DNA sequence: CAGGATGTATATATCTGACACGTGCCTGGAGACTAGGGAGTAATCCCCTTGGCGGTTAAAACGCGGGGGACAGCGCGTACGTGCGTTTAAGCGGTGCTAGAGCTGTCTACGACCAATTGAGCGGCCTCGGCACCGGGATTCTCCA
DNA sequence: TGGAGAATCCCGGTGCCGAGGCCGCTCAATTGGTCGTAGACAGCTCTAGCACCGCTTAAACGCACGTACGCGCTGTCCCCCGCGTTTTAACCGCCAAGGGGATTACTCCCTAGTCTCCAGGCACGTGTCAGATATATACATCCTG
């Protein structure tokens, strides 16, 4: 069965950030894992923000204010920075 | 027909995220938007931990990215700690660190 | 199978207590450290055979004991 | 013969075995230990080899930050030899 | 609005076990609340476990293994004991 | 029409519980003995709490549980304690408790 | 709203420390005490505050603390 | 004058405040530093009475949870004061 | 022991505001019932988990001096408890005020969803290249002196 | 400092198996309509949060003082570290069985979905009562004495 993982998109972003460092295929599986982690936990806080509210939707509403009581600090008003920049462009075009 | 994540400008793949938001059945609804915030998030995660990762393999003087270098990355940063101060990372080791009063 | 808690042997408590920083290791902390390590493998042994049974299997896979360390809080990566 | 002053050897075997990444349990003893511990709540049971490894990790890892807190406390009391006293006082503070 | 709690059945539990003792609103709420937060844990639980197995459905054996899962040892027992016995009666009759 | 909630012998609302299990969508399916169980496991531990509170309130020599009498129970018994480790009770004071090397 | 930090004053240090079983208290704790409520207090106000904003309210509601508090692991009864 | 050694009026107290349950901290002051610390997240802020309540309530009982490690960790430097050299240990065993 | 205060309990009225109980009604439960989908079950096979085994090595065991750290005892001075006026700011009840949570229509954007369609991604092979390791040299620590 | 004595590092070959690429091929992402839906958006309304004020008192608070606890020191001894020598058991390679878990059909049954009753549970009206609460009143209790 083909096993769906960010390994191809990690890689992309490794060579976008670092042109000539590689990685090996234990770094890639916890680097897939983490990312698996994280979306995890964003998601079930954005689900239990929408129970909450009884909002049948997941807006990205939901995902900011999850991105933010999940991340800390200054990484969070980053993500936050980035997401808006993203959806933003999603948006406009 | 061009990507949602080309059109966003994200490498991460929005059409999976949003297939794995619906699949997952964290709500009734899933709106447009929230795919392409998610994966803009992610990307910014992985972004920042494969940087400082890079940097810590750098200063071992290697080219290639190990377990033991993202320990490092993740122990040396404030926030990534905070985020993962309960994680156990495989074959990471442990942050070098011996108390002044154990020193001769 | 019976005290295999012996297994742990006094090198290995002190390699792990000099991966730790310790400087100087008292007697008792071999048979201390073995207790609390019982404890723990106990706890977690526990909720991955609760997972397997659910499962209706009797292999103990690893994502059971991901699973169960997880729910303690001690999420482990490199295993998914 | 040359000896080394005690405690020297210490900050040695600390030097290196917080540089390195290897497994400081030996295997089948653990896997043994693991098993009989599994056969208290099911018996006639199997393990993936993943399953024991991912076992082992865990409490690799888990020893040596009890060991740390331990140490922590130990120089807390103005000690340098870690007690079952600190282990005790450790993990009642981690609520364990 | 009618907000649902527990506080008839816990009243009705208590004067089954103490006949003759009473009860005040504050412990009330507490009791309450107390029944929420562990029906949300063992829900949250078996959600989870479904999910695990791919399974769509919610059966008695998911909530018995949430009760293994949530509750500590005795406890979790008698709660076990007490589950099962109940579905043999619902079931049988 | 008798209710379930008589038919499994059960004081507890399994109508009621039926109706959150489907409202809080944690499955797409809900089995029928699902909510019966729930029910059962939900009434034990509160006779269980409502037991040792009552018992509490009784060794203070007052008729009525309150909330200083439910924290005494949660307290005293090791496993509910286990369970609600991480738990403040309202109005719950704490546990009489003085160490050995305070005592003149 | 200033300086109000200084209104946990050194009795109600000592109160809080004598329920919880000290028998002395250095001249110290009382501002090592206030510097730690403030921290715990801005990460539970951040939390609720967060959760405030999320509803598009302008009043901090009792359950908005209540869930920042149980996303901390304090889980509180009496205010359900 | 009467006057009792010192650590008596201290154990009455602790007998006194453990079997008690009221608040210990003035209910206006807490508000009004509640406040302040709210001000820097989000300006113009109004804060519901049980709110604020339930802060207090939250905050009274990690203090004394807090209070109680610090003891535990004073007594295992064979001392009975509490120093802030305590409460480092405690917060920092705690993970906090 | 022992007397003299000293809070600390130990009874005792007492009243009051905090709860068991009516009440009505409507919004949940119970029943009926049906079609489709999930789950149990029955087979089935191959791969993974176990078991054995033998050689053989490096780690664990096993004494064992020796040094260094725990640790009990010991002065000592200071900082913390403890009385003691004093003042001040929290409490508290009442009152005005206002702003914004909550609720209610309403409709228009906005998402599910499915049938083609197609493009990217995942598994199964090639391949070569960073890196682990391993002797020897260089360096560096570290005890002794 | 300085020399031995061992420890750490480091480089050079040398081997090597694991990343990186690549290739059929399949699935999943994109598109394209299409229509319930839901959520924002006004409008409103009442209520709870705020603002304030008088006043009083009891808690904070500054201070003087007495005391007992931290704490460094001072031997002192014992028991943990370092270090050889056995010895043994972990390890590792491998192979044969075997069994068990996914997996694939496959049938049937059970739960949603809905609708029609129907019923019990739930916010105000009663009424009343155990529990706080001053208030004397013993009861330990603890520092002197």
């Amino acid at each position: 069965k083909n096993v769906e993982t960010y390994k191809i998109y990690i890689f992309k972003v490794l060579k976008q950030v670092h042109p000539d460092i590689g990685i090996s295929s234990k770094a890639m599986g916890i680097m897939n894992s983490f990312i698996n982690d994280i979306f995890e936990k964003l998601a079930q806080e954005s689900s239990k923000l929408a129970r909450y509210n009884k909002k049948p939707t997941i807006t990205s509403r939901e995902i900011q204010t999850a991105v933010r009581l999940v991340l800390p600090g200054e990484l969070a008003k980053h993500a936050v920075s980035e997401g808006t920049k993203a959806v933003t462009k999603f948006t406009s075009s | 027909a061009t990507s949602r994540s080309s059109k966003a400008g994200l490498q991460f793949p929005v059409g999976r995220i949003a297939r794995f938001l619906k699949a997952g059945k964290y709500a009734e609804r899933v709106g447009a938007g929230a795919p392409v915030y998610l994966a803009a998030v992610l990307e910014y995660l992985a972004a920042e931990v494969l940087e400082l990762a890079g940097n810590a393999a750098r200063d071992n003087k290697k080219t290639r990215i190990v377990p033991r270098h993202i320990q490092l990355a993740v122990r040396n940063d404030e926030e990534l700690s905070k985020l993962l101060g309960d994680v156990t990372i495989a074959n990471g080791g442990v942050m070098p660190n011996i108390h002044n009063l154990l020193l001769p | 199978l019976r005290d295999n808690i012996q297994g742990i042997t006094k090198p290995a408590i002190r390699r792990l207590a000099r991966r730790g920083g310790v400087k100087r290791i008292s007697g008792l902390i071999y048979e201390e450290t073995r207790g609390v390590l019982k404890i723990f493998l106990e706890n977690v042994i526990r909720d991955a055979v609760t997972y397997t049974e659910h499962a209706r299997r009797k292999t103990v896979t690893a994502m059971d004991v991901v699973y169960a360390l997880k729910r303690q809080g001690r999420t482990l990566y490199g295993f998914g | 013969p040359h000896r080394f002053r005690p405690g020297t050897v210490a900050l040695r075997e600390i030097r290196k075995y917080q540089k390195s990444t290897e497994l400081l349990i030996r295997k089948l003893p653990f896997q043994r230990l693991v098993r009989e511990i599994a056969q208290d709540f099911k018996t006639d049971l199997r393990f993936q080899s993943s399953a024991v490894a991912a076992l082992q990790e865990a409490a690799e890892a888990y020893l040596v930050g009890l060991f740390e807190d331990t140490n922590l406390c130990a120089i807390h009391a103005k000690r340098v030899t870690i007690m079952p006293k600190d282990i005790q006082l450790a993990r009642r503070i981690r609520g364990e």
